[PDB]
């Protein structure tokens, strides 16, 4: 019922919109590393966030209802 | 801007786009040599 | 004057190009949060807080080395619901917690359902009988019993496989070394089936494509074939002859050969699955009692079976430590098993 | 076919396949039930799985 | 004992390849 | 007089040779794990 | 003709026959479990249920006699250990004898069923043809399950009528037969409180007697009768399946996590007891306790109940086994004979050092000792040419409180190495490795077996449902499709499968 | 070898009952009129 | 504007991963 | 007493029924007006 | 080893010294097996699906089919029907000389690359290595996966033929 | 009772061997054309 992809891909129509969209959406997920926030939102380690200075032991989660707190706590701990 | 198909053809499309690929895979490649992940 | 019902179903079961039906209102929301819960957390998220690990292209990973990784053995099997009593609604901490791990698999195991019954409606739609329906039952033996029923007999979630390739790949090795699980006779039923259904799916491709009637004249042979003709398009008579004379035996039967096709590799995955539910308990093929008995008593009496041990023994303390880090592990150099120089 | 004592009084009990109410009938008040059905092995599951932790309820061998 | 049973059920799968080859049901076109 | 749901059954010579198979293949299998 | 994987097919339609299989298929349920008893019978030691309790000895049958009041035998002994009762008929033996009998008249009841399958209650008085009214049924034997169900809770489990159910503390120590008032608040969908078990028998049993009323007055709808095929009765071997696979699932499930009703005196500890030191916890704490009050080490150490420390141990843990290792678990590392006593390892310096225990995961694990902040003070090296912590340098002796070695102190290092290769399983016991011809590699108990099967056997299950649904709802293809081309091509219906479009 | 006592009556029959099964079966059919 | 099930299927997945790969290209600059 | 975690457990079910009930009323709007003719 | 166990024996030494799990010529090999083995139970579904009615309840539906018989035995239309709607329509093969080349191909040609990754492992060439890839601000290493399995196959490094070395490399 | 280890399969076998021989020929003697 709908229209081959092969004559949408092929038009003019397309490529206005597309050449327009691709690259606002590649520039937004740039943009969401580059300016950081995507640490923030998952909560990954920046490269000097995975410990703090002078310890070497691994910030495991070792408490099934305070987890939440235990991480709260772990990243207090980076200064 | 007509939505007329065969206006650009397609053979032209999947050059470029696999063209663009390339460059994007090549991008990976290199930062497995470079930055995080490189073991530097 | 037609009913609500009917009328959804009407809409639901239109041939369009995408099939939805109402299989797919299960279906499509579980399959895609499956592997968009997948490429997000392989991108973005890390395994620091559960297993001291990366686990991200954002942290440095590469496609082998990503992975959506397990929880943290102190959460047990915590379904870790968003809102639920350990992330309580915090979205950063549920990913730091391991959260996208029961996402992924809750929503996948949702969703193969949902695709099995797919395979259901679609084949009641079109009046051909569901087999192949019946032969996705052996991936979702495969998928509940390993990432659902093994880690539910064991501490925690944390072991069950984490979803990714190089986390898979340690999947595989832990279970050689702690299970044993190539001297499990499910595991090697599991196998005939999967290298016995590669070897019917190779040795049928290459026998028709070898025994074709010539029905065009290309050397490029493909064109020569109509959908909708009467005729075989390649000789059973000759493909038969060739087979008994090479091999000493040959499908004459043509439905008999694809039930086979169907039979085998689907049989082989089952068989496997239920290696796996033992494996969930420590229900394991590691030892013959006699092999044991006669070593021990024995110190010149040697096997591949005991060679392999060592090797597991090896497996075991030299991965633990890293790998199962709620222990607390600490192996003295001088407690670590080793052979001579290395 | 053999009649017996037995099977007479039984006979009402085996009289009437194939009967149905008209349509949809119940099918909405069914509906009802499997949704509450669900709910509650939901809530049966998460006490079991401590994801729903209650007043009262020690989910442990020792209270 | 574990041996002559090892030995003999190999044997047995032997005698069946012969008997599957040699003996089967032979192939007829309905015709 | 007699039931009219009785039915033959039948088992041909090719599969009488892939059950034998099936059997003498996985009693070579499970053998080992027997005897332990 | 049939093939040999549809052979049984010849009952669908035949009421009388398929009642005959069914009866034939219960005279050999009933004839297992009869048979089964005897067995354990013949072979169970009654004589030691602290140390030898039926879980360690394979018992599979003689704990669900158990649970549910038959807990005596004809002979005067009783699985909690007394002596001269009188268990009247509903003895061990008696359930055994009842279930043989039953056996019996089942296969009598079905031969007369097979001979006399004409029957005309299996007719439509109708059109004659053989029929069974499915939904009816259904309404029938829901109520008799309702009643029994309901009657199980309010009487039996009650004690009202009955002997009620099997009930411990929380340490499995004192555990016998009580009567189990039903518990009517949140806390009776807790799995390990037994009232809940009382309550769900008394509510899910009306609910039962009802909902079969509604199944007995009303018929079902055309809709639902049409698109779940009412008519087949391969319909409802279809959902039925579904059903049983799921009780499967969840009874493998209590089976391996506990509950109520999986008592540990019973099936044994469960892994999780192991998993977070559980029974050590308590036994510490009545250690603790004892000092607290007064007591000598050895004194605080000899009030532990020998029943306590063996749960304190992975030879009785049941993720420790093999699928082929088979028998009871005295089988692997012995029958059970007394406790030696807690072992208290030290080092030369007097501080007192503990052996890193082995986790379930592992089939050997080295000798590691470390003080009580987790610093590594001794083990046993496997290089030895670059030890620093081997009992030999680092002087370690082992002394023991409670059992039969209280009061003694071992400095030998090879004996002193000995008792901490055993203390990785936990306290340490003396075991009979000779009755058995014991080979001392662990077995798992019931508990393991139970879970293994009945999680093997839901998850087969689950292609059984598959296959049968399928079957029911393709009926019309089972031997292949119609010999419309523009149904099954693109571009011909708007809706699929739908020609009036 | 210290071999499990039972392993070879389990063997034997674990071989000789279904095949046993399968030669009924099929000698069965064989003398059915064809 | 009228949209098609296909034109919904579509977007779900390519959306995504234009976004994603642009954060991927990034990420290829981040240095420790 | 309605603890933390019941109280997320009703979050759980009306978050869920909301997804539902969103799904289904789109769906049977959509149906309504896009019909097959017969 | 010409063995059960002993081929076992292989494969363990062979991920302790090749990293094999890590070398994509033993990742297409799996990809066509794993691929193999979903595509003959996937084709063999669809022609069962399919077959044209032939045979009454009580009879095995093969006995529908006769040896030498002309006529196609399924629907291959109603398979490629049933087959493109649960993908979409161009998923599915409706040339069977096309659909039956790929269940040659595939398989072969990921089993080709299974041996030539063993065959080139041969000479050392071996699976990737990011051991100590991740390295933080600091140069603190942060494990990933490749780590673990970087720890498993120490294990069965220091253990194979326990008494056959002397020197502290592993060289062949 | 120390008993003979190879009394249960001799046992067995005795039994199964010329019954299972008795069963093959009675089912296919009932399968010949009535
Ligand atoms: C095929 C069909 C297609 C279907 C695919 C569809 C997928 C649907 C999704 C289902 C998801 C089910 C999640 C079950 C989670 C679970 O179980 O979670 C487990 C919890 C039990 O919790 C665990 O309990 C353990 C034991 O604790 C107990 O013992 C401890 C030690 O003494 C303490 O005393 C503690 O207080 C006491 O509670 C530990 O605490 C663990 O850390 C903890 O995770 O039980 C529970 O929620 C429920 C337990 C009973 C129900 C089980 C039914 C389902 C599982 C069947 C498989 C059985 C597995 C056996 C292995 C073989
Ligand atoms: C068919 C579609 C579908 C299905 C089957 C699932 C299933 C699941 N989801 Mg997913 N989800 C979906 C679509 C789906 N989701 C969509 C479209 C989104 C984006 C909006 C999500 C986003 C999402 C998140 C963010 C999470 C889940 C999670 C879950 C899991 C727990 C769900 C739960 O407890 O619901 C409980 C709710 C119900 C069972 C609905 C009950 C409906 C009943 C029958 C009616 C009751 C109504 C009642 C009268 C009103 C409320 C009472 C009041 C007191 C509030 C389960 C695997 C969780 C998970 O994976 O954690 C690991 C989780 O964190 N989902
Ligand atoms: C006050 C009234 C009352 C009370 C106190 C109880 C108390 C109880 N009921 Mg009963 N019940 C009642 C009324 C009551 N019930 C009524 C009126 C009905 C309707 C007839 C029921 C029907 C019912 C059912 C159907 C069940 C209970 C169960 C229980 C127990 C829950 C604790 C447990 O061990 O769950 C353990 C069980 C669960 C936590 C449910 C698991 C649900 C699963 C996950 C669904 C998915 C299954 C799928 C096949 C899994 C495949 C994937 C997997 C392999 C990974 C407990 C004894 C459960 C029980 O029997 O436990 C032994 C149970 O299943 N009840
Ligand atoms: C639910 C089923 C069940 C369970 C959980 C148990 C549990 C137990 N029994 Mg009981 N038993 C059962 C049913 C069961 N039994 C039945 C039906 C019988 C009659 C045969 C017995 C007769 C029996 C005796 C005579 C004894 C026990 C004993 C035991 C204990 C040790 C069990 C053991 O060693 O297993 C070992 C289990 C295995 C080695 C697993 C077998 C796996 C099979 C062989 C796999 C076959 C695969 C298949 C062929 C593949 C086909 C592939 C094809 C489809 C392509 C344990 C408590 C022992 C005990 O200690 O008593 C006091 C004991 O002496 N049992
Ligand atoms: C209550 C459960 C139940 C019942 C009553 C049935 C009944 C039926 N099945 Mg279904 N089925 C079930 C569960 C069940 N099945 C399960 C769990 C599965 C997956 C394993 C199947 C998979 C299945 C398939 C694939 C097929 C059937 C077929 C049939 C029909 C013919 C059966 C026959 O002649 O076998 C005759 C069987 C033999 C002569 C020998 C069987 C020997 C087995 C493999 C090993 C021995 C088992 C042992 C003796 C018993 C212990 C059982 C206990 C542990 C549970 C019949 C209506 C067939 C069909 O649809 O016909 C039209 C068919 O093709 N069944
Ligand atoms: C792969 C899974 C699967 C598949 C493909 C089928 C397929 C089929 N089923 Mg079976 N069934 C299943 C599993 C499955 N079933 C399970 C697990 C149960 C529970 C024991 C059943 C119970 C069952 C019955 C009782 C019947 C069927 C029937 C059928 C047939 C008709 C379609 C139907 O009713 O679907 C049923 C629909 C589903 C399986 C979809 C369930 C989706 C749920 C509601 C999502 C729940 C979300 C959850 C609340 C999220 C929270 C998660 C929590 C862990 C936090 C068809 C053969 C019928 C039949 O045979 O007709 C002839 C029939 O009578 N099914
Ligand atoms: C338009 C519609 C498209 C829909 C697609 C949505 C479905 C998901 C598609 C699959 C994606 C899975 C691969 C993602 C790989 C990736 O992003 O790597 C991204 C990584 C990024 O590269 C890493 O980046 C880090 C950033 O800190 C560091 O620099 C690392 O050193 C560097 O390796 O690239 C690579 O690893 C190298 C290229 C790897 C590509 C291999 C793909 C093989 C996949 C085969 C199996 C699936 C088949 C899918 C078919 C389609
Ligand atoms: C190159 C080898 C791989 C493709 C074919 C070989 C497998 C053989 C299987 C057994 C015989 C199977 C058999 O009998 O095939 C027969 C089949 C058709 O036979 P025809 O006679 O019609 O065509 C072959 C010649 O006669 C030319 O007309 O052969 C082909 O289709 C060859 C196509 C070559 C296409 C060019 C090479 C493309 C490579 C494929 C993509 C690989 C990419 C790798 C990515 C990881
Ligand atoms: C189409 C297509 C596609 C794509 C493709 C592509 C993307 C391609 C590309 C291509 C390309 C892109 C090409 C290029 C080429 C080039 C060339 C070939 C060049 C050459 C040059 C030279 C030779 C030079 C030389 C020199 C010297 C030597 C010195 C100095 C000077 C000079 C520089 C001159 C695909 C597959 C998707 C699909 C199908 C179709
Ligand atoms: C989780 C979650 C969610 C969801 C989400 C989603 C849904 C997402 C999606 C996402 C996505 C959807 C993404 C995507 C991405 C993609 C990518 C990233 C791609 C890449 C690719 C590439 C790179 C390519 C490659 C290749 C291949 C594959 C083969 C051929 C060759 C080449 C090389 C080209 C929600 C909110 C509900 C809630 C909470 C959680
Ligand atoms: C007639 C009569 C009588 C008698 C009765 C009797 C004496 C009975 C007995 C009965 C019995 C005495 C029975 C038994 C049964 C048994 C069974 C039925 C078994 C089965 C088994 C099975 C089925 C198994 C299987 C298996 C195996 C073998 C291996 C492993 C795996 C499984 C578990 C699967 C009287 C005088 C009372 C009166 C009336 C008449
Ligand atoms: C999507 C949930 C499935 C439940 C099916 C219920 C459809 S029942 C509903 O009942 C009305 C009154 O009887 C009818 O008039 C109407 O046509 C019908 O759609
Ligand atoms: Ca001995
Ligand atoms: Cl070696
Ligand atoms: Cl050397
Ligand atoms: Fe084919
Ligand atoms: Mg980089």
């Amino acid at each position: 019922g709908e229209r081959p992809f092969s004559d949408i891909i092929t038009s003019v129509r397309y490529w206005v919109i597309h050449s327009i969209t691709i690259p606002a959406l590649f520039i937004a997920g740039w943009l969401f590393v580059s300016t950081g926030l995507a640490y923030d939102v998952f909560g990954t380690p920046r490269p000097d966030s995975y410990y703090a200075q002078e310890q070497r032991s691994i910030p495991l989660v070792t408490d099934r209802f305070e987890a939440k707190q235990q991480v709260e706590t772990f990243l207090e701990q980076l200064k | 801007m007509m939505s007329e198909g065969g206006r650009i053809p397609l053979w032209i499309v999947a050059t470029v786009a696999g063209m663009g690929v390339i460059v994007i895979v090549g991008l990976f490649f290199y930062g497995a040599y470079a930055g995080l992940g490189s073991s530097l | 004057e037609r009913g609500w019902f009917d009328i959804l179903d009407d809409w639901l079961k239109r041939d369009r190009f995408v099939f939805v039906g109402w299989s797919g209102i299960l279906l499509f929301p579980c399959a895609y949060l499956a592997l968009g819960g997948w490429l997000t957390g392989t991108t973005f998220v890390t395994s620091w807080y559960t297993h001291g690990l990366a686990s991200s292209y954002l942290e440095g990973c590469n496609f082998l080395t990503v992975a959506v990784s397990t929880p943290a053995n102190s959460m047990g099997h915590s379904l870790l619901l968003l809102w639920g009593p350990e992330a309580q609604g915090d979205f950063t901490r549920w990913c730091q917690l391991g959260g996208l791990w029961t996402f992924i698999a809750l929503h996948g195991a949702f969703g193969l359902i949902g695709f099995m019954l797919r395979q259901f409606e679609i084949a009641r739609l079109v009046g051909v009988r569901p087999y192949n329906a019946i032969a996705f039952s052996a991936p979702i033996a495969v998928f509940v019993s390993v990432f659902l029923i093994y880690p539910l007999g064991q501490s925690s979630w944390f072991f069950a496989p984490s979803f990714g390739v190089a986390a898979i790949f340690r999947f595989l090795l832990f279970f050689q070394g702690f299970h044993n699980w190539t001297l499990n006779p499910f595991h090697m039923m599991g196998v005939a089936g999967v290298l016995g259904g590669a070897l019917l799916c190779a040795i049928h491709g290459a026998t028709v494509e070898n025994t074709l009637f010539q029905d065009g004249e290309g050397a490029s042979t493909f064109r020569a074939f109509n959908p909708t003709q009467a005729e075989e398009t390649y000789s059973m008579v000759t493909a038969n002859r060739f087979w008994s004379q090479i091999f000493g035996i040959a499908f004459s039967n043509k439905r008999w050969l694809h039930f086979f096709m169907l039979f085998v590799p689907v049989t082989g995955l089952w068989m496997s699955a239920i290696g796996v539910v033992g494996l969930a308990l420590n229900l394991r093929s590691y030892d013959f009692i006699s092999q044991e008995i006669r070593a021990a008593e024995d110190p010149e009496f040697e096997t591949f079976y005991t060679k392999n041990l060592l090797l597991n023994e090896g497996i075991r303390a030299w991965m633990a430590p890293q790998d199962q880090p709620h222990e607390n592990f600490v192996f003295p150099e001088e407690v670590l098993p080793r052979g001579n120089a290395l | 076919a053999r009649r017996t004592w037995l099977g007479d009084i039984l006979r009402p009990l085996n009289s009437e396949y194939g009967k149905v109410a008209p349509g949809w009938g119940t099918t909405p008040l069914m509906a009802v039930f499997m949704g509450l059905f669900l709910v509650f092995l939901l809530i049966i599951l998460e006490i079991y799985n401590s994801t729903l932790i209650l007043d009262g309820v020690n989910v442990s061998w020792k209270a | 004992m574990e041996t002559i049973t090892y030995v003999f059920i190999f044997a047995c799968i032997i005698a069946l390849f012969f008997f599957a080859i040699f003996f089967r049901e032979p192939p007829r076109i309905t015709k | 007089e007699p039931n009219p749901n009785r039915q033959p059954v039948e088992l041909n010579r090719t599969s009488l040779y892939l059950g034998l198979l099936l059997i003498l293949v996985l009693a070579l299998l499970f053998s080992s794990y027997f005897f332990n | 003709g049939l093939p040999w994987y549809r052979v049984h097919t010849v009952l669908i339609n035949d009421p009388g026959r398929l009642i005959a299989a069914h009866l034939m298929h219960t005279a050999l349920v009933a004839g297992w479990a009869g048979s089964m008893a005897l067995y354990e019978l013949a072979t169970f030691d009654p004589s030691d249920p602290v140390l030898n309790p039926m879980w360690r000895q394979g018992m599979f049958v003689l704990p669900f006699m158990a649970r549910l009041g038959v807990t005596g035998s004809w002979s005067g002994w009783s699985i909690t250990g007394e002596t001269g009762i009188d268990p009247g008929f509903w003895s061990f033996e008696g359930v055994a004898l009842a279930h043989i009998v039953l056996s019996g008249l089942l296969f009598l009841a079905a031969c007369w069923h097979w001979v006399y399958w004409d029957l005309e209650l299996f007719r439509d008085p109708r059109t004659g043809e053989p029929a069974l009214d499915l939904p009816k049924m259904f309404g029938i034997h829901l109520f008799l399950a309702g009643l029994l169900c309901f009657g199980f809770g309010a009487f039996h489990l009650t004690g009202l009528f009955g002997p009620g159910m099997w009930v411990s503390d929380p340490y499995g120590l004192t555990g016998s037969v009580q009567p189990v008032a039903p518990e009517w608040g949140p806390d009776g969908f807790n799995p390990y409180n037994p009232g809940g078990v009382v309550a769900h028998h008394i509510a899910a049993g009306i609910v039962g007697i009802i909902a079969g009323l509604f199944h007995i007055l009303v018929r079902p709808p055309q809709r639902l009768y049409k698109a779940l095929r009412m008519g087949n009765i391969e319909t409802v071997l279809s959902s039925s399946i579904a059903a049983v696979f799921f009780a499967a699932f969840v009874v493998a499930g209590t089976m391996w996590y506990g509950s109520a009703t999986t008592p540990i005196e019973l099936f044994g500890p469960t892994r999780y007891q192991w998993d977070s030191s559980y029974f050590q916890q308590e036994i510490n704490r009545r250690v603790q306790a004892s000092l607290a009050s007064g007591a000598t080490l050895e004194e605080a150490w000899s009030a532990i109940p020998e029943k306590l420390a063996f749960y304190d141990y992975i030879g009785n843990n049941p993720a420790k086994g093999g699928l082929f290792r088979t028998g009871p678990m005295n089988k692997g590392d012995g029958i059970a004979q007394a406790w030696k006593g807690h072992a208290v390892f030290r080092n030369k310096e007097g501080e007192e050092l503990f052996v890193r225990r082995m986790p379930a995961f592992f089939e050997s694990f080295p000798v590691i000792l470390t003080d009580k902040n987790g610093v590594v003070k001794a083990d046993i090296p496997f290089r030895r040419a670059e030890s620093k912590y081997s009992f030999e340098q680092q002087g370690v002796t082992v002394s023991f409180y409670g059992g039969e070695l209280n009061g003694q102190t071992f400095t030998d290092p090879p004996t002193v190495k000995s008792y901490a290769r055993k203390a990785i399983f936990g306290e340490i016991f003396e075991f009979d490795t000779e009755t058995l011809n014991s080979d001392g590699i662990f077995r798992t108990s019931p508990r393991g077996w139970f879970t293994f099967a009945h999680a093997v056997f839901a998850l087969l299950f689950f292609f059984g449902h598959i296959w049968h649904g399928a079957r029911t709802l393709f009926r019309d293809v089972f031997s292949g499709i119609d010999p419309s081309p523009e149904q099954v091509e693109w571009g011909f219906y708007q809706k699929v499968g739908d020609v009036t479009t | 070898m210290e071999v499990n006592q039972l392993g070879l009556i389990a063997t034997a029959l674990f071989v000789l009952v279904p095949s046993v099964f399968l030669i009924i079966l099929y000698v069965q059919t064989e003398s059915q009129q064809k | 504007p009228i949209f098609t099930v296909r034109w919904v299927a579509v977007h779900t997945l390519a959306v995504p991963t234009i976004f994603f790969l642009g954060a991927i290209a990034a990420m290829q600059f981040i240095q420790r | 007493t309605i603890t933390p975690s019941l109280k997320g457990f009703f979050i759980g079910l009306l978050s869920g029924a909301v997804v539902l009930g969103l799904t289904f009323a789109v769906l049977i709007a959509i149906s309504q007006i896009d019909k097959v003719q017969r | 080893p010409l063995g059960i166990s002993g081929t076992f024996n292989f494969m363990i030494v062979f991920q302790a010294e090749h990293n094999i799990l890590m070398h994509p010529f033993h990742q297409l090999g799996v990809a066509g097996v794993f691929g193999g083995a979903l595509f003959c139970a996937m084709h063999g579904s669809l022609v069962t699906s399919s077959l044209i009615r032939e045979t009454t309840e009580t009879e095995s539906a093969n006995y529908g089919y006769k040896f030498g018989q002309e006529e196609e035995t399924y629907n291959i239309v109603a398979a490629h029907g049933y087959f493109g709607r649960l993908i979409f329509q161009y998923a599915s093969f409706n040339n069977s000389r096309s659909l039956h080349f790929f269940l040659a191909a595939w398989p072969v040609v990921g089993v080709w690359f299974a041996a030539l990754g063993i065959s080139t492992m041969a000479f050392n060439l071996n699976g990737f290595n990011f051991n100590h890839s991740v390295i933080d601000a600091k140069g603190n290493v942060i494990n990933t996966w490749a780590d673990i399995i970087n720890r498993a196959n120490l294990g069965m490094e220091v253990m194979h033929e326990r008494n056959a070395h002397n020197f502290p490399l592993d060289l062949a």
